[PDB]
């Protein structure tokens, strides 16, 4: 028993020291890498918060163009609120079940 | 318990950064500029009604 | 405990009573050791008339004497059986309660075994020698047995071994065990302090608990029972991946400070609440588009099916005609 | 001889208790999961350290006043709404006939 348990805690400490040597460098490098990398990530994502445009007519400042487009999408959503029945999805999902019924018939 | 603590300090960092990873990776393999507001082909035919 | 050996020995004597063809078992097909033990060990006529058959097998002149004694003379049968068993060197002549069945079962068992032993087995069934005149058989059998006994005693007593059998001693034990075997007043204390029928039970009891605990731990540790033999390669790959992660982390910090941090100081673009509005207006306009496409499809498909089934009825004879022409042939 | 089976089962139960507790730092399953997390992060960082040339050339572009300031999640819906609005304005004289056939259903 005792000579087999000793040989198990022997190999446990060997398997630990072979990791500890390599974990300690990585841990001493942790947060000074993390916070540089997070500063880089948020700054890099700001370069993608910027939709591309081709041959749209636009008048002055891009916020002032969005302000006037907003005043008209504030009529388009309000008109889908004047047009969407409580079953618009069930109707829109039936589309191809109707065609497979016809294909079977 | 020290080797467990160092493993948790590292494996928790890989889950702290879990958003920042695919957010940096998004420029390394490129889901960007994919959709463009393009009027060049929008030759709208207004109906008689 | 205890009586399990008296139950087992009652089955030995009962199977031997069947082998020796006891007529007092004809149809008495017991298969329960308790019922078999009670048939051999309880106060019954069934058992007393078995003891009378055993006595008649060993000494036939008692069979006339015990058949002259009635049911109402059973306590006289008991005394002539005890008096026969005393003359036969089996019990005392007043040992009446061994003969009745009130003695301890091991005494009854030991007595019935010493009857069944003397009833030699029928191995060479010499069919005719059952009832030819006993009065001109017995004296021959006595003289032949006296002769066998003179020969056997004279040739037992010619052996040099004939005082060792009568005074036996044995020692397998070599010198390297005799220090233990001389330690009598110390070690025999332990050998008398063991509680035996307890110690045996608690040993199996602890073996079952530890076996259950070891089973449950193995039914929990199933992933750890998986034979992932390549452990040193996993440890080597893990150590490499930590070493490469540290290098790539150091390379990132160097490249950030020389190539990114100059540009990471930019202020972010002020957002617009228009994103969710572009999503809602796209999605509900797309559902309204599909809804009216599907209502159009439903009307078109419903009228197409109402034309196709009409042509199947009316195009030609028609199916609906020729199937009834065919039918009415077999109805005829 | 029962003692031999008791004591040998006790030693196996003790060895399996030790393996059970050390498993996250000794057992190749959890060491393999720790390896996969590091190897995935390395297969990201090796590609960041290559593409640093592209990453710098995107960070070096100041916030584009010819683009639209919109979060990247909304870019598809923003771009497709122009084609979808045109197609809906053109289908308009078909949809009005569909609504006039709703009474058939």
């Amino acid at each position: 028993r005792d000579l087999t348990l000793l040989q198990r805690e022997e190999r446990l400490r060997d398997l630990i020291e072979k990791q500890d040597e390599v974990l300690t460098p990585v841990v001493t490098s942790k947060d000074p890498f993390k916070d540089n990398y997070t500063t880089f990530a948020t700054a890099l994502d700001s370069t993608r918060h910027q939709l591309a445009i081709k041959n749209i007519h636009i008048t002055g400042n891009r916020h002032r163009y969005l302000e006037e487009l907003q005043k008209h999408l504030a009529i388009t959503k309000s008109l889908l609120e004047e047009i969407m029945p409580s079953h618009a999805s069930e109707n829109a999902e039936s589309f191809d079940t109707i065609k497979d019924l016809e294909n079977i018939v | 318990q020290k080797t467990r603590c160092m493993w948790n300090t590292i494996m928790q960092m890989l889950k702290e950064m879990e958003k920042e990873v695919d957010v940096v990776d998004a420029v390394v393999r490129g889901n960007i500029d994919q959709y463009c507001l393009d009027g060049t082909n929008a030759t709208l035919n207004i109906p008689n009604l | 405990m205890t009586g399990g050996k008296e139950l087992g020995a009652a089955v030995e004597l009962y199977e031997r009573l069947q082998m020796l063809s006891c007529p007092c078992l004809e149809g008495v097909y017991l298969t329960d050791p308790q019922s078999i033990y009670e048939l051999l060990c309880t106060p019954s006529s069934h058992r007393l008339d078995i003891l009378q058959w055993l006595c008649s097998r060993i000494y036939p002149p008692v069979q006339e004497q015990l058949s002259s004694l009635k049911e109402s003379q059973t306590d006289t049968k008991v005394k002539e059986i005890a008096k026969l068993c005393f003359d036969l060197m089996l019990c005392h002549f007043d040992d009446l309660d061994l003969i009745r069945g009130h003695a301890s079962p091991f005494k009854q068992i030991s007595f019935i075994g010493q009857l069944l032993d003397v009833i030699q087995y029928p191995d060479t069934i010499s069919s005719n020698v059952i009832l030819e005149s006993l009065s001109h058989s017995t004296e021959k059998n006595v003289v032949t047995c006296i002769r066998e006994n003179e020969e056997l005693l004279k040739e037992l007593f010619s052996s040099p071994h004939f005082q060792a059998t009568l005074s036996p001693e044995c020692n397998p034990w070599p010198a390297d065990f005799k220090p233990l075997l001389n330690a009598e007043e110390s070690l025999q204390k332990r050998a008398t302090q063991s509680s035996k029928g307890k110690d045996m039970s608690n040993s199996v009891e602890a073996l079952l608990e530890i076996s259950s605990s070891l089973k449950a731990l193995k039914e929990e540790c199933v992933d750890l029972c998986s034979s992932v033999t390549d452990g040193d390669k996993v440890i080597q790959s893990l150590r490499l991946a930590l070493t490469d992660f540290h290098q790539l982390t150091i390379a990132f910090n160097q490249i950030y400070a020389n190539e990114f941090q100059e540009h990471c100081g930019h202020p972010a673009p002020h957002m617009s609440p228009m994103g969710p509005f572009f999503q809602f207006v796209h999605q509900s306009l797309s559902t309204c588009f599909k809804e009216l496409e599907s209502i159009a499809q439903f009307t078109e498909t419903s009228e197409n099916i109402v034309d196709v089934v009409r042509e199947r009825h009316q195009s030609k004879s028609t199916l609906c005609e020729k199937m009834k022409e065919l039918r009415q042939s077999y109805e005829a | 001889e029962i003692k031999a089976e008791i004591n040998q089962k006790s030693l196996e139960l003790e060895l399996l208790r030790l393996e059970k507790e050390t498993a996250d730092i000794t057992h190749p399953l959890y060491l393999g999961q720790k390896h996969q997390a590091l190897q995935a992060m390395n297969s990201h960082l090796e590609a960041v350290l290559r593409e640093k040339r592209s990453l710098r050339q995107r960070l070096a572009q100041p916030v584009c006043q010819e683009n639209l300031p919109i979060e990247a999640s909304y870019h598809r819906f923003t771009a497709e709404l122009l084609p979808l609005a045109v197609n809906f304005i053109e289908k308009l004289e078909i949809y009005i006939k569909t609504i006039q056939t709703i009474p058939k259903i």
